[PDB]
């Protein structure tokens, strides 16, 4: 809805402080988090598959964190 | 059947994380910004010399 | 200074995506599922013979 | 906020429709491509970037699409 595209990487930005700083700053860190202990069955097979395609384990870990970001 | 969708206002107000408020309740008077400035102080005298 | 945040209730109605809808206006009706049945059928007179 | 965690992978689902059957199932997608025809340079960066990582044609794919799928 509207509610996403929040006004974030555009510019704009000076010393005084936004709408949502220290608010709208780690609410993306956290319901990630509350997703993976409330469904850890994505994180053990997105696991499986960024360890099984990747040669390096720093591919393994950047697909590892990417798949887990893009899942809500 | 047609329903409508309810009031917008709290997903807006998540929707400006990251904008700088300003007031226009009287006037429309912002409080952020800057401006360049070349501060030319030729004939600034010390009061008390 | 401290400011209130609006309303969810259309921040809610694009979080229910997903959700379905059932009936709670006079009574919860809901119109949603399915039910498992076991149908035997050796007491079925057929009418016509 | 509350309209992220949309509630969609749960289970619950029948044959009835949903709330927002066909409002929701395309809104994503046209998201984030109204988001690259807006910020076209995060795309030519995350193609670099994602190019020059995963020496196969695939991760090199993967990485692209997740990285541009990231971010909103």
């Amino acid at each position: 809805s509207v509610a996403l595209v929040p006004h974030v990487g555009m510019g704009l930005e000076t010393r005084t402080e936004t709408w949502m700083s220290s608010e709208g700053a780690w609410k993306h860190a956290q319901r990630i988090e509350t997703w993976i202990l409330r469904h850890p069955g994505f994180t053990i097979m997105a696991a499986i598959l960024a360890y099984t395609i990747g040669t390096t384990h720093f591919q393994r870990a950047l697909i590892f964190i990417l798949l887990t970001a893009v899942a809500p | 059947d047609v329903v409508v969708l309810g009031s917008q206002e709290g997903a807006m107000h998540t929707a400006l994380t990251g904008a700088t408020e300003i007031q226009m309740s009287s006037g429309n008077l912002l409080f952020t910004g800057h401006l360049k400035c070349r501060l030319r102080m030729d004939k600034l005298q010390l009061k008390g010399m």
